[PDB]
């Protein structure tokens, strides 16, 4: 079987930028190599056919080149609503079809840091017997942050979740939302609830808190 | 403008299958080979076979054969790919691609996609709850206890105008349900200069779509 191996797995770059992947066959294909485009939850596109070749409908700043083993796509101008993960695939021999790892491309911006809310459980779904504690971090660059969940100020672990949208296709920043879930009861046993965020954008952690009365 | 548009969301038990269609349109549907590939969440795009549309010709992965078909109604001008004996790591996305012969081959179109759930647990709506703070005010709300994990959030004032949406974000999984969160971003001095005690949040998903209101502090 032949293989595909992209590299980098992982590049951050400036909007005007010049970039470049590669991605390395184990054995000759000759110009049979294709480059799409994947944005999260979306399907991938088209974006360069036999080595070099531009999809119809692709802007121009995307191009591909290679023969045999090593093969380039490059972004000459690099768009905030470039971001996503890229794939080559190669059609010389087949089955299996096979696609590289994929190289994830973010933007490079200056950094941003984020805004901070804290959202208590509602009444209506205490009755339920379980307590939601949401905690939103807004419009932050780098994607790197970190929070810390504290109840009476003893560090919470285990009893957490979070996610990260994708890059905004404008301004290039992340927004994370974090979930604590406690029981009812438990809920019930604490007063002060908080949030501590660290991130690089700010000198010192930022944290938002309420007492469970208010 | 050549189209592809597949069917809806499933939910699967393990050791059950399920049938996908994909609807072509925008060209002669018996001219070109269709392919279907499947993305579990967060991984590699996996090729599964092809099937050429005229003549119903097929091919399949090895990794797959004996488990999987891909047939063509060609009044239809659909292609459908079924899987049986389901395990929890058949849970993905399955695409259906057309395939460009002409100078080296390409997948040039492709669905928008079809999410296979496979699990233990069973497919449910979700249920809403509002998220309240105790320079722009945040609102939100939150959506729990669905399967499968495809839902849309949207907002709406009190006159039924419409809220611009901010960047969602991915639901996690717990104790076989996922659960989500969106918020909009409303100015201070506008809320509480202003008649208006709430907002709607707004849901669709595959097993029923949720309204919920959202009060404004
Ligand atoms: C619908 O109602 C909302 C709430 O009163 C209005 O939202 C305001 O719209 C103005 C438009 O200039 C903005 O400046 C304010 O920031 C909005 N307020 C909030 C809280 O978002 C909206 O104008 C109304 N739309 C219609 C068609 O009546």
């Amino acid at each position: 079987d032949i293989q595909l191996t992209q590299s980098p797995s992982s590049l951050s770059a400036s909007v005007g930028d010049r970039v470049t992947i590669t991605c390395r066959a184990s054995q000759s294909i000759s110009s049979y190599l294709n480059w799409y485009q994947q944005k999260p939850g979306k399907a991938p596109k088209l974006l360069i056919y036999a080595a070099s070749s531009l999809q119809s409908g692709v802007p121009s700043r995307f191009s591909g080149s290679g023969s045999g083993t090593d093969f380039t796509l490059t972004i000459s101008s690099l768009q905030p609503e470039d971001f996503a993960t890229y794939y080559c695939q190669q059609s010389y021999s087949t089955p299996p079809y096979t696609f590289g790892q994929g190289t994830k491309l973010e933007i490079k911006r200056t950094v941003a840091a984020p805004s901070v809310f804290i959202f208590p459980p509602s009444d209506e779904q205490l009755k339920s017997g379980t307590a939601s504690v949401v905690c939103l971090l807004n419009n932050f660059y780098p994607r790197e942050a970190k929070v810390q969940w504290k109840v009476d100020n003893a560090l919470q672990s285990g009893n957490s979740q979070e996610s990260v949208t994708e890059q905004d296709s404008k301004d290039s920043t992340y927004s994370l939302s974090s979930t604590l879930t406690l029981s009812k009861a438990d809920y019930e046993k604490h007063k002060v609830y908080a949030c501590e965020v660290t991130h690089q954008g700010l000198s010192s952690p930022v944290t938002k808190s309420f007492n469970r009365g208010e | 403008q050549v189209q592809l548009v597949q069917s809806g969301a499933e939910v699967k038990k393990p050791g059950a299958s399920v049938k996908v269609s994909c609807k072509a349109s925008g060209y002669t549907f018996t001219s070109y080979a269709m392919h279907w590939v499947r993305q579990a969440p967060g991984q590699r795009l996996e090729w599964m076979g092809w099937i050429n549309a005229g003549n119903g010709n097929t091919k399949y992965s090895q990794k797959f054969q004996g488990r999987v078909t891909i047939t063509r109604d060609t009044s239809a001008s659909t292609a459908y790919m079924e899987l049986s004996s389901l395990r929890s790591e058949d849970t993905a996305v399955y695409y259906c691609a057309r395939e460009q012969w002409l100078d080296l081959a390409h997948f040039d179109y492709w669905g928008q996609g079809t999410l296979v759930t496979v699990s233990s647990g069973s497919a449910s709506a979700p249920t809403l709850f509002p998220l309240v703070s105790c320079s722009s005010v945040a609102v939100g709300c939150l959506a729990q206890d669905f399967l499968p994990d495809s839902i849309t959030f949207s907002w709406k004032y009190k006159n039924n105008s419409d809220i611009s949406s901010t960047r969602g974000f991915p639901s996690v999984l717990r104790g076989g349900k996922y659960a989500a969160t969106s918020q909009v971003l409303l100015p201070s001095k506008d809320v509480m200069q202003g008649t208006d005690e709430h907002v709607v949040c707004k849901v669709q998903h595959p097993n029923g779509n949720k309204e919920k209101n959202v009060p404004l502090p």
